[PDB]
């Protein structure tokens, strides 16, 4: 297997729009290179041959919002891809999540250490990060917030496998 | 500098160097960076890492005297049903989703001193016989010992293998089955009881979480 | 622990113990709890006290 | 008399509005647990058959306005039942009066001492705490902030008497 110490990637999500509302707001991000687009991200240029990956993922959160508008984030990972429609925030509490207020932290870094059950990622096994506001978000007369998140690098990369060039 | 520069093959361009950002139109306390790591932390006050060497399950069930041939199901438990049960072990244990657990199952049967009759205690790992199976040929071979009914209390440790790294627990109808074999006719047969009581008791011996259920 | 527990009548209930309250959704300096206590001053440049004795 | 140490009563006065203006406004309240209303309180519970009570009182008051509302506020004491229509700004820095802004401190404990000619509280004498604010309230196009008080306790509580149960 290939393995690379640091592997950038700068790939960008798409941006994600939330209503102001006091109803609770789940923005969904997939962490999957594999999946194609209109161009090639640099991960496919260069191993989208494999069948498989592993490493750690680093990502660029970003919470646009106005100066006036106040909400709690709850950035959440999920692997194995389950499915979670709505949180339990007794149970996240229990896990020691913090939430915080994008009035004050609207920008960030998340470390997404490798965890599947199966070994690796691939095109159908992918970690996914949820950014869960539990009050909704409450903000000035129509604004709307938009979560945009970029994957920047993937450390301590591994692959293997090789596929067909369809 | 000519064409003799040795050429250093990395993944890493310079096409996009050091990323500064800087604060402008606000103060700091208003506009912060965080820097976190989203690892999976088991709660607090519950999580199978409380189980660990304490019993989670217990059933008794029966058996007649007419299902003491050789190679006779007495008693199934599935390893999909013991995980996901009612009690409150299992329902400590139906919060992990993914990870490892090492299982112990123990087995003991209440008998007078008259009777005494040899069971088997398998683990049937890929759930290849019913509990309608008088077999003995397939009893003979799996993974388990043979014990005494009447002096003795046997117990024995088995993990759960899962084709990938950890194994995945939601959905998951396919984490063994485990059986109590008859391998004898009782020892005495007349004037003796219809019927008899086996108690089973399975414990965690080792849980770890690497994914945790949250509503 | 039975009936012949002593009871020391007090009229304080612990209905409502210790009323915690924190800072969410801004900075401390600019929300900010004070405690004071409204006595009475006199003035400085005047009041009965100046008269005293004259 | 009956003494009591501390005496919590937990009762909280009518929340009064102010519009947003440049008139100087007064927000009075009086503190007379006598006082009945639909539900007897704490006070009337187990103190209700004195004449008349004295100790040290401690009041929650809170100001809830905007995020861009200014205003000054004096909370000034007023004992042995006089009725004040304006003050005397002179009059209150001469008696080293502190103003806060409701921009940065809109909430905070008053610590009442006994102060009364006659001796003791009672249906007729009572403290009144009057929130004056000298130039009105700003707040943004047509604002209106609420003062709301809560008598929390009673501090060296002591009192006297023997009422005809009405």
């Amino acid at each position: 297997c290939l393995s690379i110490p640091n592997f950038p990637v700068h790939i960008t999500g798409k941006t994600q729009q939330l209503h102001v509302g006091p109803k609770p707001s789940i923005a969904r991000f997939s962490f999957n290179p594999f999946d194609l687009g209109t161009v090639f991200n640099r991960f496919q240029s260069l191993c989208a041959h494999l069948e498989g990956y592993s490493g750690d993922l680093i990502v660029n959160w970003l919470v646009t919002c106005s100066a006036l508008t106040n909400a709690r984030l709850y950035i959440i990972p999920v692997y194995d891809n389950y499915s979670f429609e709505k949180f339990s925030e007794e149970k996240l509490i229990q896990c020691k999540y913090e939430f915080k207020q994008i009035s004050l932290v609207r920008k960030g870094t998340v470390h997404i250490p490798f965890v599947n059950w199966f070994g690796s990622y691939s095109r159908t096994r992918f970690p996914k990060l949820l950014f869960y506001f539990p009050n909704g978000v409450s903000g000035p007369s129509g604004e709307k917030i938009h979560v945009t998140v970029q994957l920047d690098r993937i450390l301590n990369f591994s692959g293997l496998g090789h596929r067909l060039f369809k | 500098p000519d064409f003799t520069k040795i050429i250093w093959p990395t993944v890493v361009e310079r096409n996009f160097s050091n990323p500064q950002s800087e604060i402008t139109t606000t103060l700091q306390e208003l506009y912060g960076d965080t820097f976190e790591t989203v690892s999976i932390c088991p709660p607090q006050s519950y999580g199978g890492e409380l189980l660990k060497g304490k019993i989670f399950f217990s059933s008794t069930p029966e058996f007649t005297r007419e299902d003491l041939v050789e190679g006779k199901i007495l008693a199934s438990f599935k390893l999909d049903e013991v995980l996901s049960g009612l009690g409150m072990g299992a329902m400590l244990m139906t919060q992990i989703m993914s990870g490892h657990a090492t299982i112990r199952v123990s087995a003991k049967v209440m008998l007078s001193k008259f009777c005494s009759f040899a069971l088997k205690l398998v683990y049937d790992e890929l759930m290849q016989l019913n509990s309608d199976t008088t077999d003995f040929g397939k009893i003979s071979v799996l993974p388990g010992a043979i014990f005494s009914t009447q002096e003795e209390e046997f117990s024995f440790d088995f993990e759960l293998f899962s084709p990938g790294v950890h194994l995945k627990f939601d959905n998951n109808k396919l984490l063994g089955k485990v059986h109590l074999a008859a391998l004898s006719a009782p020892n005495l047969t007349e004037n003796m009881p219809e019927s008899f009581s086996c108690t089973f008791n399975f414990s965690i011996v080792d849980v770890k979480t690497t994914f945790y259920n949250i509503g």
